[PDB]
């Protein structure tokens, strides 16, 4: 099989900007390479075919170059609708692969998140389980590490984080950091501690509290 | 113009199997090469078969080869694809695209869920409090709504992508950042017919 290598894998950047989007073929693809544009609850959308060949109904500031193994893509002056993920996709042989896809996403100032505990509901703990949850909300860049202390035990396999899209208004992201626990379990232990890591906090911010 | 109309997927549970579809129209059907592409949950696009216009042979990625089938009706302008032995990994949006490898018309996305889960509606716990919101645990399949005091309050409002949890079940937090009035968390599970109205109290 052909690998499909992409670069970057997120590209900070903003509206007005002419930006260059690079795809790596593990062997020879010749031409035969596509570009695709996709936005969440859209279906992808072509963008350049044969390598350089601007796709039919593709806006005019999509560009195309390369050939071999090392392809481009460029987007002269990006639109808003310009900020989705970009694949690249050789169909010069059989299976035909696509890259794992470059990110474009806002660029804005740094933000620190604003980080927030709760523990479990009484109602939740009447059901044989128990979750803590631990917000950081509206931060920049999206980079966040969030660490979870049991009675000064770091935690492993029983948290899940999800984290939402860029802020239509501030261009920031929310995250949402949950901890499993058995009802048992949770009452085995006292501090519960939610330890965030930022490019925006000088000093790691621990958000805690007691059973 | 180019169309392609896709059918309706479907709910399945591992080893099952379904069959979804495409009726093209505004090109050359009968001669053209047509292909499935894949995308899962926070994965990438990916490549699943593709039928040849002039001679019906076929092409499909190994992890599907002697699984799924793809077929076409020339009479009726019908793409299909014949998803047999469904597997978790299975779960996708589905699009029946025009061509071989050059993708310029793609069918709406068809989703395929594949899981040994059984509907449930979700157990709605309050995240007390500034920030409060709720908790949406434990529900299948996708999706759910969550709206504040029946859709008033609609600022502030991060209401988080659903996470597939270890249990096979789904699960998302709602949260709001209030100042200093009640608030009630309004949520909706169509697959199991469930509306919970959820107030958050301090
Ligand atoms: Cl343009
Ligand atoms: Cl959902």
């Amino acid at each position: 099989d052909i690998q499909m290598t992409q670069s970057p894998a997120t590209l900070s950047v903003s509206p007005g900007e002419t930006v260059t989007l690079s795809c790596r073929a593990s062997q020879s693809v010749r031409t035969n390479v596509a570009w695709y544009r996709h936005k969440a609850g859209q279906a992808p959308m072509i963008l350049v075919s044969g390598a350089s060949t601007r796709a039919s109904g593709a806006p005019a500031r999509f560009s195309g170059s390369g050939y071999g193994t090392e392809f481009t893509l460029t987007i002269t002056s990006l639109q808003s609708e310009d900020f989705a993920v970009y694949y690249c996709l050789q169909y010069n042989t059989w299976p035909r692969t696509f890259g794992q896809g470059t990110k474009v996403e806002v660029k804005r100032t740094v933000a620190a998140p604003s980080v927030f505990i709760f523990p479990p509901s009484d109602e939740q703990l009447k059901s044989g389980t128990a979750s803590v949850v631990c917000l950081l909300n509206n931060f920049y860049p999206r980079e966040a590490k969030v660490q979870w202390k049991v009675d000064n035990a770091l935690q492993s396999g029983n948290s899940q984080e999800s984290v939402t899209e860029q802020d239509s208004k501030d261009s920031t992201y929310s995250l949402s950091s949950t901890l499993t626990l058995s009802k048992a379990d949770y009452e085995k232990h006292k501090v519960y501690a939610c330890e965030v890591t930022h490019q925006g906090l000088s000093s790691p911010v621990t958000k805690s509290f007691n059973r | 113009q180019v169309q392609l109309q896709h059918s309706g997927g479907g709910l399945e549970q591992p080893g099952g199997s379904l069959r979804i579809s495409c009726a093209a129209s505004g090109f050359t059907f009968n001669t053209n090469d047509m292909s499935w592409v894949r995308q899962a949950p926070g994965k990438g696009l990916q490549w699943v078969s593709t039928i040849i216009g002039i001679d019906d042979t076929t092409h499909y990625a190994d992890s599907v080869r002697g699984r799924f089938t793809v077929s076409r009706d020339t009479s009726k302008n019908m793409v299909y694809l014949q998803m047999n032995s469904l597997r978790v990994e299975d779960t996708a949006l589905y699009y029946c695209v025009k061509n071989s490898g050059i993708y310029s018309f793609w069918g709406q996305g068809t989703l395929v869920t594949v899981s040994s889960a059984s509907t449930k509606g979700p157990s709605v716990f309050p995240l007390a409090p500034a920030a409060l919101g709720c908790l949406v645990k434990d529900y299948f399949p996708e999706p759910v709504t969550v709206s504040w005091n029946s859709g008033a309050l609609t600022s502030g409002v991060h209401t988080f992508p659903a996470v597939l949890q270890s249990s096979g079940l789904y699960s998302l937090s709602s949260v709001v950042t209030v100042p200093s009035q009640t608030y009630i968390c309004n949520v909706n599970h169509k697959p199991s017919n469930t509306k919970v109205d959820k107030k958050v109290e301090p």
